[PDB]
């Protein structure tokens, strides 16, 4: 079975530059052309350039030229991509893909990496700023800002900073008869706020 | 009417340099079509082979197109002595020899259609190497190539494809030109690179050969049993008269050599 | 410059017969486009299924198929399975690189389906104190797992819940001046909306 | 008339001092068109009966981008194909015992294309193959028999001689 | 003993496209190149065009150019014709024939196929309208063929002469002679069996 | 464009020497028309005699032969048999493509010639309830199997709304015929000429 | 475009007899690489060996420059037949 | 390394030959390739049947000393098959 295993998650600040690792293995190395693509939240996924292991020839997407460099160490069957110029925009899921055909370019894709997340960031710690919300069985919602029925959903990301909110249904009659509140903890900043909702 | 519309097409401002123009700024899709007239002399010793072929390239030009429509004009208009076209550079990236046919007028044809669709057909004999694997020597099969590929224009420029109907063909008097051998299988495949200059477009072409096995019949396993079988008629033979069974095992042992080398 | 299209998300039980389109912008998908196909599993795995002229990566089930149905290219499952849940993205070659398309989120039916339970919160006084007013339209169990918001706006990404029926919220951001409104969610037919 | 010869695997002009062609142009317009020309013809041979065979090689001679709506061949009326006289004498091998004149037309994926074709008949040479071959085997068989006379006490003597005999066989027949 | 094995009649439609074959044994059906002609009853021969199955190559008349499209299946031996955008024009018999020499063109015909009739008629089943020729009978408007006509119901059948159809109005018509007297007509496609006397 | 021309018909007695011929309208048929015959037996049996340079079909009878007497393709069948009663083809080539004659119907004599029994009939009243007219014009007892029908109306001959059978065998070895007209007949045999009319 | 960019510089005046010129009067540097493809016929007798190989070369001729630092233009423009170049 | 059976391309190099001549000094660069002759030709078709034919001459030293016909014709056919196989 062939593998591709490739470096761990990085978090590194903007100007700077680091190189990820993709290690191939169950195969001949050299004989399959690898594929570098990028999933970032913001877009869809991105071709970045390829490079055949044998030949040390290179291939780079318009856009990438100049911000990506793939290289190859044949001794220990890896391949590196290097990202200069690290900025906001480079923050996404670098994968490393195989070309399918032997000793030749097929131009379709075999096996990807489990991907390596690249985090871009210039923001220190931030306190969690809680803001309440609220309009049978009456929903109500909390809103955590710039850091049964229990529904907390995904965590976006806000000038730079994260945001999500929680969902609550409960029946009416316990509301606002009965105080409802939300506990927000932030273990990073060491700060925990409670907000009461209310009508 | 021909020789007027050729006129027509080259009064204008025509550059056989300049690569013909795309609707999207594609690469110009070249379709392949080839003809196997015969292939000969298959070396062993340096593992290589000659075969002559018809080489068949098709291309879209709009520069050239005259008729467009046309339906009131000639189909297509033989492009004629003196008048430059762009053409795909192709070459055969594992000939080692090549030549073009000339005798008395070059063996070429450029025909030109209405739409701009060129046809491009031309001999040529190669000697290509074909790497082989003898460990099965006697009875063996080799799979010999042809590779044909674009040399200055890159993957943005230049697309190779193999013709969708019958991209290889052979002629009737191939493998009666071919006695040592019996031509099996025939393939139409890409071989496209990632060189250091470049991503080029590549077709390959692949014939198997199957060693014919009525020689080494005779002229290898039939007279080594023979030798063999002789050295056996010495166990009949008194073992008083030594002098006799020696005579046998020598000779036929020697024989065996010279037969091997 | 070229772009890639594919349908948002489709629907299909195990055993039938699902077709997945990838449509270029430039034209009409040619075989110099290499229509590519990947699948994405959960968790970020990644694999290829068709590429090239008509090659197929090792191990791809006999039952995906590649084409060139009508002007694009598509993607055969003949006899969906239950595993073939997952996001298929198609490339296609433009000259000299790569372009992806959107995606298609293929669901292959287990649960009946669910409609959406919406609910629309005003952007509390804390917020407006602060200058800067914030919505948040809450999106609690539905399946299959594509909801699409309708209302600077920031919608986040299908998660399934406890009971199997995705979840999701939606954040349509605003100046305290420009708060002194409604949310639409179409969900696979008919369509939710609240004030 | 860009004609070609499609069983061609090698040709060479002539061109020792001036080159070897000439052109007439009759006064009603009728060209004549001569040139020397040498070549590598392929040639299937089958040598089922190998000593005693019979050979037939031709000369292929068609148009190359002309179609059968541009250019057609038709061989002179009165003797299309000639031989030089000396012809036979620089042949010793074979006896150039027939030849024919003959169209071989025909209709490719380019279009139909009009085509000549002259054949030669080769009959291979006897002579050789009785005095390298034949008669030295016979010569050899008749040998392995004078042990048959040979008392039946020696048979240092027949082994010796039907060993020789076999083993030259085999180095002949190599 | 060489043979060209045509298929069936057929009938279709106008706009429809059929396909006849040629079905080749006796012979090494990848030497010879294979002919189409169209006998019409408008018309002279026609000669639609000619594939070389061992080549694929193939030569249209310019008059069929993108009206047939010939084919071949070395496989089974067989020479395929597709006819495109079928027309009333259309109607004929389509012969196959086989070029004379050896793997190579020789431009003269050996053996013929039996030839397949191709009906072009967005024709309705019709009944035949029958009307009586007095100084014969008039089979008239009836569609598909054939009709068959006897006289006294079979009796009179010495002098009878039951002349060809024709395409007069898309419909086919006949009539028939002879030397009380009624013709019967009797049309299988419709089951129409209809008699009309023969009076001054 | 250019047309090809036969004979329409002609008689022939067992053992003599029949020649047809074939004409093209361009000028004199040459060796690059490569004049083709084809003989066409009763029920659509067609066979090729010959064609290309100077070669024939297999089995075509040594008495066939073909030449360019004139300026025109000939075809010269010395010793006629029974059998050899049919239609005969030329087909002439034209630069690309095959143009055939009109055919040539040649009769062995083998039976006393028989001048066709021309009746014409009047528009039964009945079919004229249809506001439709149709007069037929039957032709039997006829040999050699070849006549033409030529129709006219009040003196002028009909050039519209005409149709004739193609000759056929009856019970007596003898050929007939029926030709119609179209509204809201003599006939050629031999040389003479049978007319029918009505008011 | 390219065929715009060729004719641009060959439209002055360039003698591709003439070296390319250098900044302080040195040599041209040509840069070599070299790729085998075979090497075959390996003959002890008379002590030779063939080989095909793909000859490289790289070398910097100002008078040659289009794009210069470009950025706008294509990186570099495919030498079309009828320009000569001094090599 | 496929098209060349006979030999294997152990190791290459890439050197300056720069010269100095009579018409002046000329830079030079050469490539060198390493090549090891395959070695199981040369076992099976010298080192091995030679091995086999000096055994031969051997089995003579066990027929008897009284038939020396037999002995002579081992260590003269082996003595003569030897030459021809140096040759
Ligand atoms: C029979 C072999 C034993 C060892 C005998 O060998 C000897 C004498 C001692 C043994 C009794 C010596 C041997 C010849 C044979 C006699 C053989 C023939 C007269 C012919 O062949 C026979 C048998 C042959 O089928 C084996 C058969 O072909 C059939 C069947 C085949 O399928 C099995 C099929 O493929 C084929 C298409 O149709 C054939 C019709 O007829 C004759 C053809 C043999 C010629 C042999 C040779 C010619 O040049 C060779 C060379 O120069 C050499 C060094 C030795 C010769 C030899 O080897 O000489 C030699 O190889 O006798
Ligand atoms: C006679 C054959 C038996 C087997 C004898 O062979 C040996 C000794 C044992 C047997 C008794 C050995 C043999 C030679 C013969 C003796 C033959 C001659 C001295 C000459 O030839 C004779 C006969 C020959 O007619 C067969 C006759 O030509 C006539 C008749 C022919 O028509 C039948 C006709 O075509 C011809 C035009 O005019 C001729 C005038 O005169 C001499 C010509 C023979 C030479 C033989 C050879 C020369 O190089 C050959 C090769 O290097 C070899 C390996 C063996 C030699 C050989 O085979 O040597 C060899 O093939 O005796
Ligand atoms: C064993 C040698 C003595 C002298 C014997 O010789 C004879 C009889 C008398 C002695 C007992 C005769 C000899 C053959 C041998 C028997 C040998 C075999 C059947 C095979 O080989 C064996 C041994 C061989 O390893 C030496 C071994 O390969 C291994 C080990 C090697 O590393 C040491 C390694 O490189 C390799 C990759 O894997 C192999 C698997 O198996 C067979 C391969 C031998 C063929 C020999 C020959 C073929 O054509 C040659 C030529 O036509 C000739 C003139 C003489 C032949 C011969 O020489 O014939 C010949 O050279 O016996
Ligand atoms: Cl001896």
């Amino acid at each position: 079975e062939v593998q591709l295993q490739q470096s761990g998650p990085e978090l590194v600040r903007p100007g700077a530059s680091m190189k990820i690792s993709c290690k191939a293995s169950g195969y001949s190395f050299t004989g399959y052309t690898m594929n570098w693509v990028k999933q970032s939240h913001g877009k869809n996924l991105e071709w970045i350039g390829l490079i055949n292991p044998y030949n040390g020839g290179t291939s780079y997407n318009q856009k990438f030229k100049g911000k990506a460099t793939l290289t190859v160490d044949k001794s220990s069957s890896t391949a590196y991509m290097e990202l200069l110029s690290l900025t906001s925009e480079d923050s996404a899921v670098y994968y490393c893909a195989r070309d399918g055909d032997y000793y030749r370019y097929g131009r379709y894709f075999d096996y990807w990496g489990q991907g390596t997340t690249l985090t871009v960031s210039s923001a220190k710690t931030t306190p969690p700023s809680v803001y309440p919300l609220a309009p049978s069985m009456v929903t109500l919602g909390c809103l955590v800002k710039g850091y049964s029925g229990v529904h907390t959903f995904p965590a976006v990301l806000q000038s730079d900073l994260y945001t999500l909110s929680s969902s609550v249904t409960v029946p009416s009659s316990t509301w606002p008869s009965e105080t409802v509140t939300c506990n927000v903890a932030h273990p990073a900043s060491s700060t925990k706020v409670d907000k009461k909702i209310v009508p | 009417s021909d020789s007027k519309i050729l006129a027509h097409l080259f009064t204008s401002g025509y550059d056989f340099r300049v690569r013909p123009p795309t609707d999207n700024g594609g690469p110009v899709v070249v379709s392949v079509n080839m003809l196997l007239r015969t292939i000969s002399k298959i070396d062993v010793v340096n593992m290589e082979y000659s075969a002559q072929l018809t080489l068949r390239e098709s291309w879209i030009d709009k520069r050239l197109s005259y008729g467009v429509k046309g339906d009131g004009q000639p189909d297509f208009v033989i492009l004629t002595v003196g008048h430059q076209i762009w053409m795909p550079d192709t070459f055969f990236p594992n000939e080692k020899q090549a030549y073009k046919h000339t005798i008395d007028k070059p063996n070429v044809l450029i025909r030109i259609h209405n739409d701009g669709t060129v046809l491009y057909s031309v001999r040529i004999s190669l000697v290509l190497s074909c790497p082989m694997y003898l460990q099965y020597y006697p009875m063996d099969v080799q799979q010999c190539s042809i590779d044909l590929a674009s040399y200055a224009y890159t993957t943005k420029d230049i697309e190779y494809l193999w013709k969708e109907h019958s991209p290889l063909q052979l002629k009737v008097g191939l493998s009666s030109s071919l006695p040592s051998f019996q031509l099996t299988n025939t393939s139409t495949t890409y071989c496209t690179s990632v060189t250091n200059t470049g991503i080029y477009s590549c077709l390959r072409t692949t014939i198997q050969l199957k060693r014919e096995f009525s020689f080494y019949l005779l002229q290898l396993y039939i007279p080594s049993c023979m030798l063999v079988i002789v050295s056996w008629v010495s166990f009949w033979f008194d073992r008083t008269a030594i002098p006799a069974r020696v005579t046998l095992g020598v000779t036929t042992l020697l024989t065996m050599t010279a037969q091997s080398a | 410059q070229a772009v890639v299209t594919q349908e948002s998300a489709l629907t299909t039980s195990p055993g039938e017969t699902v077709t997945l389109t990838c449509r270029s912008s430039t034209g009409a998908v040619t075989t110099i486009n290499f229509a590519n196909w990947v699948q994405e599993k959960p968790d970020h795995l990644f694999t290829g299924l068709i590429g090239g002229i008509n090659n197929r990566a090792p191990g791809v089930p006999a039952r995906f198929s590649g084409s060139l149905i009508g002007d694009k290219a598509a993607l055969t499952i003949t006899g969906a399975q239950t595993e073939d849940e997952a996001i298929y993205f198609c490339a296609l070659w433009y000259s000299n690189h790569w372009v992806f398309g959107g995606g298609t989120k293929l669901t292959v039916l287990g649960q009946p389906k669910s409609s959406p339970s919406v609910t629309l919160f005003p952007p509390s006084s804390e917020e407006l104190e602060t200058n800067k007013a914030t919505l948040v339209c809450t999106i609690t169990d539905f399946y299959p797992g594509v909801v699409t918001v309708d209302w600077g706006m920031e919608t986040t990404q299908p998660s399934k819940q406890s009971n199997n029926k995705y979840m999701a919220s939606s954040y349509l951001t605003l100046t305290a001046r420009a708060w002194e409104y409604s949310c639409q969610v179409t969900h696979e037919g008919h369509t939710v909306e609240k004030s």
